[PDB]
């Protein structure tokens, strides 16, 4: 191609468009394209439909873009990653009937301000879901029922003053529940269940140490190694092991997890 | 010197205690440049990844991660020295089995994992050693410990030579010995890894 750069690494054909100044999908891409990077590109508008010709497309990354508008046009039956990271979209797209195979969801720092009913219908394979930096304030029931085989959530850095009793529901596949930077102020009894859950990211957040919060601090005792700090830097993305982010008002003057609770029967 | 083009995922993992001076992470850090240029991660064949751990893990390079070789080889120097009191190896290896090899969009590559280390950490941090290792295992993983000096956790690197075959350790009294058996470590990786164009 005299545009993007190809190169087949075994039974993969990678193309790359990144930062190209592109405004629309290059034609005539190689026909057994398996990943497409159309990345830091200026495109304002994309449609799904264009990309049929590639009947062996599996990931295709439309991140940090200028993307306005996502028309879920026909279907791409063995994509099965798409990030949507770093662009101007006002609402999540259903894609359920349009990518069947989809494993990994990355939408985060868009201008989402809720997520839809019924938004992740027909998703049954998604394993990975990353919807962090944009402006949720509470999700809706049964989000996460149709994705049974989620393996990492992201909700990091929106503005959720509460989740749903049932929201892990069904996720015996958990590792890690990314959910710092939030106004949480409590959680809901039972929300974590019995499963295993390696990573759970709590700090960031406003919780209301008083009688309700008790089901979170008994919780957190059992899992004080699986109660992580995400810290981001300059190149550097770190997970450290720390029950003690997790504290009363937000401030390390208090942790939750060591939250008395006088005469809270 | 030794190179080579192959099919391969390298993650590189370093100790960040203080059982290495600042100085001495230098050396470990301009090891790690070293070994990415010997594979030749100008390829695509190759992906690197570079994480520190002390009590969390650092990321400064991930797999998936498109950038130009010069780029990441000035990344991987630019890590920053933690000279921490505790390094704690089963939180890098749990870290590097949920969070880096979750999945096998490469079923084809070899994916090898080099755990430079130089400590021992706390018997009470290391509950799921085994079972993390074992779990790096059932993923097709690689796990090559590289004891350096007299304070490298022995009893964890014996346990990993054991959970599996290919599993083999270099043992170098001190990060001077790190370029010393360089080729050694880079002609085992060649022999691990399936074969890529030159």
């Amino acid at each position: 191609h005299p545009i993007c750069e190809v190169s087949k690494v075994a039974s993969h054909l990678e193309v790359n468009c990144d930062k190209r100044d592109l405004t629309a999908l290059p034609p005539d891409l190689p026909k057994d394209t398996t990943i497409l990077h159309l990345s830091e590109n200026l495109l304002y508008t994309f449609s799904l439909a264009t990309l049929m010709p590639y009947t062996r497309l599996t990931q295709l990354n439309l991140d940090r873009c200028e993307l306005t508008k996502l028309q879920v046009d026909g279907t791409l039956p063995v994509l099965g990653t798409l990030d949507l990271s770093h662009n101007q979209l006002q609402s999540l797209p259903l894609l359920g009937q349009t990518l069947p195979a989809l494993t990994v969801l990355d939408v985060s720092f868009n201008r989402l301000t809720s997520l839809p009913l019924g938004a992740l219908r027909g998703l049954g394979e998604l394993q990975e879901l990353y919807l962090k930096g944009n402006e949720l304030k509470t999700l809706p029931p049964g989000l996460l029922t149709p994705t049974p085989k989620l393996e990492k959530l992201s909700l990091a850095n929106n503005d959720l003053t509460e989740l749903p009793a049932g929201l892990l529901n069904g996720l015996e596949n958990l590792d890690t529940l990314l959910l710092q930077e939030n106004s949480l102020y409590t959680i809901p009894k039972g929300f974590f269940g019995s499963h295993l859950l390696p990573f759970a990211f709590l700090h960031g957040n406003p919780w209301l140490c008083n009688c309700e919060i008790l089901y979170f601090r008994r919780w957190l005792q059992d899992n004080a190694e699986n109660v992580y700090v995400w810290k981001q830097g300059v190149d550097v993305k770190a997970m450290t092991s720390n029950v003690a982010s997790v504290q009363c008002d937000n401030s390390d003057k208090f942790p939750v997890y060591k939250y008395p609770g006088k005469g809270c029967p | 010197d030794f190179y080579c083009s192959r099919l391969l995922d390298l993650v590189f993992l370093l100790d960040g205690s203080s059982r290495l001076s600042e100085a001495e992470f230098e050396v470990l850090k301009a090891f790690v440049v070293d070994m990415m240029e010997r594979l030749r991660i100008s390829q695509k064949w190759v992906r690197v990844a570079v994480v520190e751990y002390h009590d969390g893990s650092h990321a400064y390079i991930g797999l998936k991660d498109r950038k130009r070789p010069s780029e990441l080889r000035r990344i991987a120097s630019q890590v920053k020295y933690a000279g921490s009191q505790v390094a704690s190896t089963s939180e890098v290896l749990k870290y590097t089995l949920f969070q880096i090899f979750s999945k096998i969009d490469r079923p084809e590559a070899s994916r090898i994992a080099l755990l430079l280390m130089a400590s021992q950490e706390p018997q009470r941090m290391s509950r799921n050693f085994v079972r993390y290792v074992q779990g790096l295992k059932k993923k097709k993983v690689i796990v090559i410990p590289v004891g350096i000096g007299p304070h490298a956790n022995l009893k964890q690197i014996r346990l990993i030579e054991k959970q599996a075959p290919e599993n083999k350790a270099f043992v170098l009294s001190s990060v001077d010995e790190l370029e010393q058996q360089r080729d050694e470590i880079v002609s085992y990786l060649c022999d691990l890894a399936p074969e890529a164009p030159p």
